[PDB]
């Protein structure tokens, strides 16, 4: 089953988003990695 | 688990991919600091170490009949790759006449020793050529560094020229993490070295190897233990 | 944040960080990073270094090319630069075309190299350029030695003589203004204008007070995070 | 160290400071304020004793004293039990069975509390770098040691108050008779249809069985002629069963039974009421929420081995490792002074005369020799100074002959576990107060 | 152009906490030598420990056993931290039995054959004058370290508690780097690797292991090349 999810999150871009869209670059597209744990992780030159 | 193993990736005649497989969490790094550094300090080889440029004087900046300063004779001689079986400091002669230009095919060799970049281009003269110095291969490992070796005490014309005996020029160690049976936090080496042309860097591994081997074994001998591996 | 104080630690000059190896002239790469694996070479030291064919040099120093009768066409002959290793290995980085950089790449500089990569090189080789970037950044940030003690965030030495001047002009309006001569309004701005005029020294003696490679200095001055006025809080003064 | 932050993290760790979850090996702090053995004994959880006398009797969950008077008094404690929002309430004793108690003394003590004082959190060595940008931006990174020694690891009890009712449609009862279900299903559950109590449950599970006796479910006249034809009556019950939520694990901590037949208030309708705790035991993972003292915030960014993060000269490894890019520019440097304190305390240091002023200060004060692990106490606005912290940092204990091992400076010559070359210059370490 | 081999010794300062010296070092190659061992004793040196509990009368570990001071938590976290030495490969039941009041210490533990407890200096429980105390220790061999959930295998024995492992015998390992005074211009260098083991092995033995696993490491990278 983690196989199979870790190969479905391939090629599947992912729309983060925050709460308060202030402006345009506030929802964006990612491609998600099946990481461990319980939170989700971020790259970090797009916490601006 | 499952029994690790190495595989090799060519790129060009002098710089190579390695990678050791998914090893246990950790242990990436007891490889690959140790690797590189081992490569690095340890494979000996044969070099320059000094040389007598004639007719000359510290004071005095450039060399007449030759355009090129001092200071990139040392960085174009100190490129010379030379192998050697001698083990002992020898002295070897080199000198060129008339116009034009000396390069590394007219060194006139003595016993054992070998030199293996002929086409490397030393120096351009014009007009009366008058060029002629001796040059001393040792054998050592490392990187020397330019101290005063107190040849130019006795000597005027003795200057020390650094040299690079390891057959290995860069190196870049790093781990990066995969999946084996549904376990991620796995790490993998990975080694990516260029070695000068004085052999491949599988025989660098095999002596980097064979010392390690070694200054481990000689914490083993202290007993015969049961662990469990492989 | 951290991946510009790394770069920016990568990239700085040798002005009082203990230079070690200064005057030698080195063949290559591979001699810079035996110099300073053996522990010889300071990363920030004022070393001659070859480059090979390949490198496009900086623009001010060509004028400056080499004094010789030949053509010396620039973009494929190898040449020799009086560099700093840090700058040596900062350049690979970016692509293979992008000119030579010779200056501390701190906050805006960074902006300056990815608009120029974004406006002529596409998007992906921009986006390498970034990630190698970052790698460098945390690698450097890790091995910079910035580490928030308690030594080192300064207290300006003159910053005491400073306020108790200025406190002196207070105690002396404040003497007047039990005398009456003067009203309240005044007495305010007056001490408005006092404490104003002592922050910005104390700001100013704060500036003076660092080295450059103090930790915070490197925070302020690299624009990593932060600005004059939080340092000037931290360690300064916090402003009226 | 109140007087070394700003205004909004004074704030932010006041209001982020309340809401912490209980430990199981509850301790008080290494660095703290007078106000845990108060603020833990002024509280309700806390058991004291209101009777001068020796007690005679520690045992399990009944203390039993006898007074100087001459009574028998049968302590009762709150062992594991259940909170408001589902954390636990587990009481401790704290003497022995021969011992002389006056009136208001701590005979046990309360969940986050040990000897009767405040423990919210737990005490872990720091070490101050950027590393790998696994901090980046305010985030926190731990050691696998606090998942070994369970001293950041909390407990909670989920609850399940459920009930029959009479309906219209006969009334409900609480049997382990549930229609056609698996027989390991109801293993756990008992004749009346109750679990075990102690038996584990997780997200999937069966707490209750519930059932309503009767039910118009399928009776229409087509129905009707195919089941007569068919001769075979089908069940008309429906599982009105309990369940635990999906998402949920734990173990049995009580089981409690009630019905009209008691003299118990219930309205109508109601058949039989059912109140089943579950207690679950959870150890610290990324992503949970930390926080400190000074509202120095993060969150869990990666657990690593014992070895990956650094080590000291001795060996001895580092638990946390913070960001110190946020120290600056949140404007709280009343936190380094808690790291150094911390680690001050955890090493007790020795100042047998050193004749320096402020060794007089600290002596006159008489907290001067201090063993190695005597928890110490700041007052929020008479705390530690720095020049004292300083020197004691200078003259601590040294580990073997002259073996003081942070240099004079706060700063330590920490190693590199992954690699294993020193860091290029010193690091700053120490040992911080983490809920 | 030097051909003194690296040569081994062992220094001594007390009963466990030995550091082992080897003088003939390259200059600046102690270091990451000096890691490896450490990252290998570290996490690769096995030995054995108690996986879980089975008391009679309590089937969770959130009640408490009848006349007994301590919880079955706290039972559970005071003897998961016990010192002992197995040599069986399938796990070995142990047994404890107890009655009025005495502190149930662990040499009052009764270790079956070939398996040992190595501290009997524990203060496990202080029972009551109605203490009827019983207790079960399952011990297995490893290494590394486990948490507690994945021990439990069972559920047919309920009232088993399962509990964690810590296969770890060995504790803080540190080391230092001297400066050889060898007349070589290198300058050469020298390792004093320590190390220290609570009371299980040796750390003649500890380093044994440590350098069979790495001498088995490196010699499949020596010799797998082609």
């Amino acid at each position: 089953v983690y196989d199979v999810l870790e190969e479905v999150i391939a090629e599947h871009p992912v729309l983060l988003n925050r709460a308060p869209t202030l402006h345009r670059l506030g929802i964006q597209a990612f491609e998600p990695q099946l990481v461990e744990g319980k939170a989700i992780q971020i790259h970090p030159l797009v916490c601006t | 688990a499952q029994r690790p193993s190495l595989t090799e990736e060519v790129v060009d005649e002098f710089r190579s991919r390695f990678v050791i497989e998914p090893l246990e969490p950790g242990f990436g790094y007891t490889l690959g600091n140790s690797l590189r550094r081992t490569l690095l300090s340890s494979i000996p080889g044969a070099a320059v170490t000094s040389i007598r440029i004639d007719g000359v004087l510290h004071e005095f900046t450039t060399v007449p009949g030759v355009k090129e300063d001092v200071t990139d004779l040392i960085l174009n001689i100190k490129q010379l790759v030379v192998s050697s079986e001698h083990d002992e400091p020898v002295v070897m002669y080199l000198r060129k006449q008339g116009p034009g230009l000396v390069t590394a095919a007219d060194i006139a060799p003595p016993a054992g020793v070998e030199v293996h970049n002929p086409d490397l281009v030393l120096a351009t003269l014009n007009g009366k050529g008058k060029l002629e110095m001796e040059l001393t291969v040792e054998r050592g490992r490392g990187y020397v560094s330019a101290v005063q070796n107190k040849q130019v005490g006795q000597e005027i014309g003795r200057i020390p020229v650094d040299s690079i005996y390891s057959p290995v020029l860069k190196v870049t160690y790093k781990v990066e993490a995969t999946r084996v049976e549904q376990r991620t936090d796995f790490d993998k080496l990975i080694v990516d070295v260029e070695t000068k042309q004085a052999m491949r860097p599988r025989d660098a591994m095999a002596s980097a190897g064979k010392t390690l081997v070694e200054l481990f074994g000689l914490a083993r001998e202290l007993n015969i233990d049961a662990e469990g591996i492989d | 944040q951290d991946m510009v104080l790394g770069l920016f630690f990568l990239t700085t000059d040798s002005e009082g960080r203990s230079p070690k190896g200064e005057g030698r002239a080195f063949g290559s790469s591979a001699e810079a990073i035996m110099a300073f694996d053996a522990g010889d070479l300071t990363l920030q030291a004022k070393i001659d270094i070859r480059f090979p064919v390949g490198t496009i040099p900086p623009r001010g120093f060509e004028p400056p090319a080499r004094e010789e009768g030949e053509p010396e066409w620039q973009q494929g002959d190898t040449f020799t630069l009086k560099t700093t290793l840090g700058r040596a290995l900062f350049n690979e980085l970016l692509p293979e075309d992008y000119p030579f950089v010779d200056y501390e790449v701190g906050k805006k500089q960074l902006s300056e190299i990815v608009n120029d990569l974004a406006e002529r090189y596409p998007k992906v080789i921009v986006a390498a350029t970034l990630d190698n970037l970052k790698a460098a950044g945390f690698f450097w940030a890790t091995r910079s030695g910035v580490t928030v003690a308690i030594s080192d965030i300064v207290v300006p030495d003159a910053k005491k003589e400073i306020v108790k001047g200025y406190e002196g002009q207070d105690e002396k309006v404040q003497k007047q203004y039990e005398r009456g001569l003067i009203t309240k309004e005044e007495r305010t701005q007056e001490l408005i204008a006092i404490w104003t005029k002592a922050t910005n020294e104390v700001a100013e003696a704060m500036n003076d007070n660092f080295p450059k490679t103090n930790p915070v200095s490197m925070m302020v001055n690299s624009g990593a995070r932060g600005n004059m006025m939080q340092m000037r809080q931290i360690a300064g003064m916090r402003g009226l | 160290f109140l007087e070394h932050d700003d205004a909004n993290r004074a704030l932010m760790g006041a209001n982020m400071m309340r809401q912490a979850v209980p430990l199981i090996k509850s301790e008080s702090p290494l660095v703290g304020t007078g106000m845990e053995y108060r603020s833990a004994a002024d509280a309700g959880d806390v058991v004291k004793a209101e009777k001068a006398g020796v007690v005679q009797e520690v045992s399990a969950d009944y203390i039993t004293t006898t007074n100087d008077d001459g009574t028998y008094i049968t302590y009762r404690l709150a062992k594991f039990s259940r909170s408001n929002q589902g954390t636990s309430v587990n009481q401790k004793v704290i003497v022995a069975e021969g011992d002389r108690i006056i009136e208001g003394q701590v005979l046990a003590d309360g969940p986050a509390t040990e000897n009767g004082e405040m423990a919210l959190g737990k005490n872990l060595l720091v070490a101050f770098m950027p590393w790998e940008g696994h901090n980046y931006e305010d985030a926190i990174i731990l050691s696998q040691r606090l998942v070994q020694d369970d001293v950041l690891s909390s407990i909670h009890i989920e609850e399940h108050e459920v009930d029959a009712r009479d309906t219209k449609l006969g009334p409900e009862e609480i049997t382990r008779d549930i229609p056609n279900v698996s027989e390991e299903v109801l293993a756990d559950l008992d004749e009346r249809g109750i679990i075990r109590i102690g038996a584990e449950v997780v997200a999937g599970d069966i707490l209750v069985g519930k059932v309503t006796p009767k039910g118009e479910t399928e009776l229409t006249p087509e129905e009707r002629l195919l089941r007569a034809i068919f001769g075979e009556k089908a069940r008309e019950v429906r599982d009105t069963s309990l369940k635990v939520p999906h998402g949920e694990i734990g173990k049995v901590i009580g089981v409690r039974v009630f019905d009209r037949e008691e003299g118990d208030e219930l309205p109508p309708g109601v058949n039989q009421l059912v109140r089943v705790y579950v207690a679950q035991k959870r150890k610290i993972t990324d992503g949970d929420k930390l926080a400190g003292r000074h509202g120095n915030k993060g969150v869990i960014s990666k657990i690593n081995p014992i070895e990956d993060m650094p080590f000291l000269e001795d060996g001895t490894p580092v638990d946390i490792i913070l960001n110190p890019l946020a120290v600056p520019s949140r404007m709280n440097p009343g936190q380094v002074l808690e790291i150094h304190l911390g680690w001050l305390a955890s090493r007790g240091w020795d100042v047998s005369g050193l004749a320096e002023e402020w060794a007089q200060r600290l002596q006159v004060i008489g907290a001067d020799k201090v063993e190695p692990g005597t928890n110490v106490a700041t007052p929020v606005f008479d705390g530690a100074r720095e020049d004292e912290l300083a020197g004691l940092l200078q003259h601590t204990i040294p580990n073997r002959d002259g073996e003081r091992m942070v240099l004079p400076s706060g700063k330590a010559r920490l190693f590199d576990g992954r690699s294993g070359e020193p860091f290029p210059e010193p690091i700053s370490v120490g040992y911080m107060y983490i809920l």
